């Protein structure tokens, strides 16, 4: 319906558990490394601190649940902005042919958690199909992003 | 070249993965 004070938090709960794969309320970097190699790439020890190192604004060197409502609000001023689609879209791009298939977002499904059926992942690709290729482009997962 | 996908990159794609929509509010 329209996006609540309730809503939202939810969603971002769910990103937290996510990445806290025991649920401990503390991401390591061996818990968010799991997740960066699970998408299909390789975290170095030393950027993945580095990475983790950057939300965690305590100096504890763990990821936090109110850490989380306070990273997200951090990275929208302009140094992660449009950069961020951009990487998004690699995930589902990952033979970076300059499309997305149904196929290449059940990936990603599994590689976050949930992996939605066929005829939704269908249809939330035909969605997107402004055009109407078969396949979802840059130019959709993007002027969905920037027509707020 | 890239640096590995960066932080609210990877919430990025998560948050994509609602229901059967596509486009993210934030
Ligand atoms: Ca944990
Ligand atoms: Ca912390
Ligand atoms: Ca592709
Ligand atoms: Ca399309």
């Amino acid at each position: 319906a329209d996006q609540l004070t309730e809503e939202q938090i939810a969603e971002f709960k769910e990103a937290f558990s996510l990445f806290d794969k025991d649920g401990d309320g503390t991401i390591t970097t061996k818990e968010l490394g799991t997740v960066m190699r699970s998408l299909g790439q390789n975290p170095t020890e030393a950027e993945l601190q580095d990475m983790i190192n950057e939300v965690d604004a305590d100096g504890n060197g763990t990821i936090d649940f109110p850490e989380f409502l306070t990273m997200m609000a951090r990275k929208m001023k302009d140094t992660d902005s449009e950069e961020e689609i951009r990487e998004a879209f690699r995930v589902f791009d990952k033979d970076g042919n300059g499309y997305i298939s149904a196929a290449e977002l059940r990936h990603v499904m599994t590689n976050l958690g949930e992996k939605l059926t066929d005829e939704e992942v269908d249809e939330m690709i035909r969605e997107a199909d402004i055009d109407g290729d078969g396949q979802v482009n840059y130019e959709e997962f993007v002027q969905m992003m920037t027509a707020k | 070249v890239k640096l590995i996908p960066s932080w609210t990159t990877v919430i990025l794609v998560k948050s994509m993965l609602r229901k059967r929509s596509f486009g993210n509010p934030f």
